[PDB]
């Protein structure tokens, strides 16, 4: 993908994960975890659903027409008529090959850049407290226990509070 | 303790689907949706438009009134569905120009017939023949009528017939062109006939042609079948010495959304907007394979079998 | 002042326009632009196109010289404006494939009529008739030519007309169809006329039709026209022994960009790339949503009523 | 947006910048202040116009066409001219409703690029002497008046000159 | 040495080349490449498909069988090419709807003719004619069979001819108008003929036309083509008093990729899919600029010269 | 470009790489150098390729169709004729126009890319022990020779290893 995140530095996938697209993995004093994030799984649900009548009609609706297959040889008319239909029917047969092709490439895209942007919401809060380690996670540098996690998560959370240790246990 | 670890991710399945994208031809993902509609239950629903099953009558033939078509008489379509097996058991005919008339009644979607008094001046009316029978007697298309001649003589006709209606009348009618001059005269008197049916604004003249064609149904005669538009305030006049085949009257035309598809689907209750040869079609998805004919609301007709659109971001498990 | 603060950010706007995209059916815009023209002045600009405002004239009347069209003579047009309220006002008739021939001749974009010395032997020229006067006087298409008897007899004619010329010649002629057979003999001698127009290549018989049609102008005869093209170096060949209405001449042809629109708008002193038959256009914009007919530079038809392109990024207050 | 600048870490745009797309709001010893940025705003102004008809014609020229309405029904051959016309209708009518849908995302999209690519120039200038506050806006470690700060924004200002006064603001 | 410096970057170009994207109108790139194919070696490879030159015949008198067009008799093809310089030198016809039965044959891929033992009772066949020449003798087209009178009489035709076949068959016929009366009585004693060729489900009857017509190989009469097609289980019937210019026999239907195309290429021995009246041309780029004529395995005609698509990335030197 | 890498923050391309796409430029102790990326030059060579008929067809293979130039004038029926083609031929002539314009800002942007993610997977791997100079170019902060150069550009660099010595040629 474009940004290079989702399979990317990011090696994998959690096949657990049955409640979101993206959240958090922690591992810290107490044990572990893991926990959907709503905000960006929204903002890939409500961009991959409104993508695709965005650009198709309501269902054209078609009366009485022109025949398209026919009993008897007939000549210069027939041969326009078929000529007619097949015209058509390439062009819509190519409209809808590209069609794919585009929105294919942008969804691919679009998730790409929603895992990206979570990654620098959060790198950005995290401030200096922490460093990235280089695979999607970061090392945070001190005691961060299931509510100094829930304040990431929910973003709120204070980088001033844990500065000093963090520097601490970062340089010394 | 003094330490922890967050790890950002993304969700992933066990058999994820392979899809295109402008930059490659295979590439996984998590979820996957079908574009293309490529399969038909097989039947045509009579809902939400109104079907009307030809069975062993072609339009036309119900149009013109074959004994066997009578059923069909003053009936009406969204769709009229013809069936390959229909056949015709009345005198032989043609119509110059057949693909056109069928169009139009098709368009029409309706066989509302209205008739009128003609007065056919010195002349016999209801010629029936040995070709088109009602039961053991002798007939002939019911919206026709067959002028034959009155004592040893055949007048030139010159009737009128004007329309003081709001809508265009379909006025339908043929010539008769006999086989020997035996045929010509033992039915016409006169030694060649003309036909000359006229508007305002346009005419039509036939003359005959004697001459033998191959039998059907014991006979090797043949009735060419045309037809005349008659606006509302324009005029009919039908002007003939010999042969004419009249018409008793006309069909009432219609502007909307009727049609007329050749299939052998067979009709069931149930509700579909998309309909084609092949049978009805769910019109959920924005393509389809099944037919390139189709009648109501439906998908676009594609070339590819399918086309699949990723709902989900990469997979990789 | 030991420490500043600089941020980086991006203009807005109080009152912004929604736009769709891939991604969004609605999104908040700085500037936009509407790319579908849905509106016409009513009126019909005459620049840069010449226009030929036909008003009481169809192109038809105006080609064979219906009096009243008189003043079309010789005209020609890029656009020939055909109005709803236009009549016909000469002798009856009708024109087997109307629609070409009104195409050819608009496309051609003239009506120069070259006189040509036709040597008619042992006939009346100039007939008139009562349908076609002009004011109190008895009078028919100025560039057709009504040939009758003269004394008891109306011989065969057997005339030609070589194309020494190096652009195509376009001959229009018709038949007469007459209403009883007092008239046949009364103008023709003969009992059925015949009328043979041909070149090297080509060739067409018409035989007459007698019988009576609704009346009109107090006729209840009719006149068939046709056409013949003559190719340079090709000859014409008219031949007929009865009920020729014949040319006085020939059409030049032309190829070019011209062509014939209905419309009922007035002609405007002003300059307009696009006609449509609502009126004149602006061609700015790509797209338009007039209507699907149209003449000259012009956006492109779609059903669309408006369209909206971001000029500018995305809008947050 | 794709880079999730603009209306993303950026709350919000300023409605009285009434000299260009981008540009600084700067704080400092003095007072504060506005200036437009005209190399990124003009990047943006030029892949706009010239984005426009880079994909339509010179708006083709048509004559004499074949006709669109009828008076009188014809059968095969009117059906055969109405088909013909309401064929390219939808087709032309798809292109249109395609076209603008894919010229609005890559136009959001190129603008939201161009904001994000600002931060980036900027961020590389101020180096180590600053940090990134997660709102679009450094702090600045240092004494920055009149002709620091625009030494910025013309693109040559010096970290040298600031780097250890800036890392004693800093870290001490 | 305590530090080092590592730098990235891209490859680039001397003389790179300028493509158009969704937003430059240039741009400079490492490599690109044209999609559209704006030449033509100017010979038509004769492989794969199979070409068949028609030199100094066009396809019709080919099938009719202009003496001078005897060589392609029984000949088939994928493509045929019809020569600018071709003239017709036999007796002078037309074809009411030629363009049609041009079209049809060049599709069928053949003009293999079965010979049928028709029996023409009363009559003299194997007419011949000064228009149309076998070296000093005189002659007629191969395919056809001009009936003339026997003793004092021409009686009333009457034939038949079954499909026992399981392919349609194509029946070629005409009639001859002929330009003075002394003609017309003659060669055919009646006074003025008729042809009625039929099937169980079609008909056409054609009555003559006397008359001059512009003189072509010392002839002003002229032949009129008509063709008629019968479907396995179908039978024919020939029926007519005069004037019938008979058929020998029928043309083997195909159904296939067959067809004709106008070029005055020279045939080459090469390979190559996609023909143009141009001359061949490579199939390997998505579109041409060559021709919107085209046959085989073909790029898309469109109406640009050129376009780059970028093989590589942008380039700064 | 998209992400602002190629003639974006890097000014140049160097016309002697005759060996690859991207790849490094080193200057340390011993002296300099040159040597080809293949993993992200490869990278581009497979979208590029598969790109191009992605889309469109086992090229479309025709046969006998309607006549498309006329001797004769006729009128209604050969207007219909020609006005069939000339809307066909203005149909693939946008969406050649189209297909072009949208592949070729693509390209442009994919490379654009791949450049810029070579740059933060190196940038990850020196971590701490180096800074982005604002050019393209890292100033490694330590005794980096041909092998330790050569452990960077296969991507197996241990940052461990040079941690303090780095920290200490920066901040002392």
């Amino acid at each position: 993908g474009l940004f290079g995140a989702i399979a990317g530095f990011i090696e994998n996938g959690w096949e657990g994960m049955v409640d979101g697209w993206y959240g958090f993995r922690h591992q810290n004093s107490e044990g572990t975890g893991q926990a959907a994030d709503l905000k960006s799984t929204q903002a890939a649900i409500d961009q991959i659903n409104g993508k695709l009548n965005r650009v198709i009609e309501k269902t054209n609706e078609k009366f009485h027409q022109i025949e398209k297959e026919f009993s008897e040889v007939e000549g210069r008319i027939q041969d326009l008529e078929r000529y007619v239909e097949d015209t058509k029917v390439d062009l819509w047969s190519y409209n809808a090959e590209l069609l794919v092709a585009l929105e294919n490439q942008n969804t691919i895209d679009l998730t790409d850049s929603e895992m990206n942007k979570l990654f620098e919401k959060t790198r950005r809060q995290l401030r200096e407290n922490a460093e990235d380690m280089g695979n999607g996670c970061f090392k945070i540098y001190h005691k961060c226990d299931n509510a100094c996690i829930e304040s990431i998560r929910n973003g709120t959370y204070d980088h001033n509070i844990y500065r000093d240790e963090a520097v601490n246990n970062r340089f010394q | 303790n003094n330490a922890a670890t967050l790890c950002l991710g993304h969700h992933a399945v066990p058999n994820g689907t392979m899809v295109k994208t402008i930059t490659d031809d295979q590439i996984e993902v998590t979820n996957a949706t079908e574009l293309v509609q490529n399969s038909s239950t097989g039947k045509i629903c009579n809902n939400p438009h109104k079907i009307l099953d030809g069975r062993d009558c072609t339009l036309i033939d119900a149009l013109l009134g074959d004994p066997h078509c009578d059923v069909f008489q003053n009936e009406t379509w969204d769709l009229f569905v013809e069936r390959s097996n229909a056949f015709s058991n009345c005198y032989p005919y043609d119509v110059p120009d057949y693909a056109s008339l069928r169009s139009i009644v098709a368009s029409s979607g309706t066989l509302e017939f209205i008739t009128e008094g003609f007065t056919w001046a010195g002349v016999t009316q209801n010629g029936g023949s040995g070709a088109c029978k009602r039961g053991p007697a002798n007939s002939f298309f019911s919206r026709l009528n067959w002028l034959t001649k009155s004592g040893n003589t055949y007048p030139v006709l010159n009737v009128t017939m004007p329309n003081n209606n709001n809508f265009d009348k379909l006025y339908i009618w043929g010539v008769h062109h006999p086989s020997t001059n035996q045929e010509q005269t033992s039915l016409y008197i006169q030694a060649s006939g003309r036909v000359t049916v006229s508007t305002r604004r346009s005419q039509q003249t036939i003359i005959p042609n004697i001459g033998s064609r191959p039998l059907v149904r014991g006979q090797s005669g043949r009735i060419s079948v045309y037809w005349t538009i008659v606006k509302p305030g324009d005029i009919l006049v039908i002007n003939s010495n010999g042969n004419l085949i009249a018409p008793r009257g006309y069909f009432k035309m219609h502007i909307g959304k009727s049609s007329i598809m050749r299939s052998d689907a067979p009709i069931d209750t149930c509700i579909s907007e998309c309909i084609t040869p092949n049978g009805s079609i769910p019109n959920e998805k924005p393509f389809q394979n099944v037919n390139k004919i189709t009648y109501g609301a439906c998908p676009k007709y594609v070339k590819q079998n399918t086309l699949k659109l990723a709902t989900g971001m990469r997979n990789v498990p």
